[PDB]
């Protein structure tokens, strides 16, 4: 895939998948409890490209074992909360040899991370 | 490009992995390193950080501390440097 | 128990913070540590791992390296140990 | 020609032409849409000879009706992407009575095939 | 040597070609087989697969099912065998 | 939804895969099918063509021909149908 994936997670949600073309960002509640992601922020850095910040709704909770996929505007998906959210404000999550998606909670702290690195 | 051992070491934080967990560091070289005192991978990394992540310093020191060739020392430095980039 | 600077440092990965980012470390102490060669928090934590997370060793080393008192050395050891336990 | 040609293709790109001397492999995006072939592979079998696998760049696109011809090193051609690629890593695509070529996508799946069989 | 329609059928996968697309199959015998239930070429080939590619069995069964001579039965058997060699 | 072996069969032409290679087929089921004479995947696919891709008919016939349960029959039928859709 030419993109080494480097992840680190300190909470109940880990970065399940990051789209290499920037269509979506996919997260999973890999724990056995629902995680409230209300007001949480997703900060997407694409190499040297400007950080892309997506903020969750103030009352948003990810059920345990489920998948939340924040699609971009160009992804064309339909919002289906809490399973599918469409970031129509951002055309794409971005591309580049350094695709890092860090999950930032409502307290402004990184709890999950995933980095795509290409030589 | 990369050994599977290297990718596995890079993907996750080292935690308390032994020095044998390092790419290009097997039973013999890791055992020699543990005998030298760097009994743990993070001790070797602290040595690497003290060397200011220097490739030549770390690789030559590894070669003189266990006997690794250019291949094994290079793989070990690459693994440590890539892990530092990923997490540090 | 813990200073606000300690909370700021521990709550996030250190990355490339200067040594002054450590809690209880004044500009004088951080400047001395940078002069000794530990110009970043990551080199300081590498030394801390070289000390194998020893409280007495780390505090004495900090006291002899930047003139850190009992309070400052204790705070720095606690910060580094908590960061290691959280991320390492 | 004594080299019976048998093709099966289920995607937008079909195996346009196979060089019996192994100088090139010629393919066409037989559809009216642009086909992205990033990281795609070409698995070439020449009788009992070992399989030859050429890999496309991480992002590669063959537009509608366009022809991408993967040249061998011995062909001596100059790569003209995305129209002409010269697989300098391979001297020749091979020869033999059983020449079969399969196009492999980025997901490692065969969608197009052409085999040259000679008595 | 070989009939052109046979070459056309063998060159490409049968896909959804009717039984009439099979070599040596005209409107008469094809309609006979369709009334027998063999409306498509692939069901006929599946019968050929079940008949384990035996020339005698398949051709005799075909003669009993529509009434082809050794000529047309032989043509269909050759076409099916070549298609199987090409795509099976 | 799909097993890995199912995708393995789907991702490539069947060629000369044994009957056990079909998804949902254990050694016992494949052995029984060989006893019936269905000793290869292509014979089973020919029967499926004769069965004309009916799920109920194919699954019932498989249950009668090797005792395949609902799970095994469903897996085998899905694998065969997907292979036919991809290649046939």
């Amino acid at each position: 895939s030419s993109f080494s994936q480097h992840a680190r997670t300190s909470g109940r949600v880990a970065v399940e998948e990051v789209d290499e073309e920037g269509k979506f960002v996919r997260l999973r509640n890999k724990s056995n409890e629902d995680q409230s992601m209300g007001n949480w922020q997703i900060k997407r850095q694409n190499g040297d490209d400007p950080l892309l910040t997506y903020r969750f709704p103030p009352k948003f909770t990810l059920k345990a074992g489920q998948v939340v996929t924040i699609w971009a505007a160009g992804a064309g998906a339909t919002h289906s909360p809490p399973t599918d959210l469409v970031w129509k404000a951002q055309n794409t999550w971005g591309c580049g040899n350094s695709l890092r998606t860090a999950l930032i909670n409502s307290t402004g702290e990184e709890v999950a991370m995933r980095k795509l690195v290409r030589s | 490009t990369t050994s599977q051992k290297h990718r596995d070491f890079v993907a996750e934080p080292m935690g308390e992995k032994p020095v044998g967990s390092l790419a290009g560091i097997g039973e013999v070289l890791g055992k020699k390193l543990e005998e030298r005192g760097f009994d743990k991978a993070y001790v070797v990394l602290g040595q690497f950080l003290v060397l200011k992540k220097d490739e030549d310093l770390f690789r030559e020191w590894l070669k003189d501390t266990c006997g690794a060739n250019a291949k094994q020392s290079r793989d070990c430095f690459g693994c440590l440097r890539e892990w530092c980039d990923a997490f540090l």
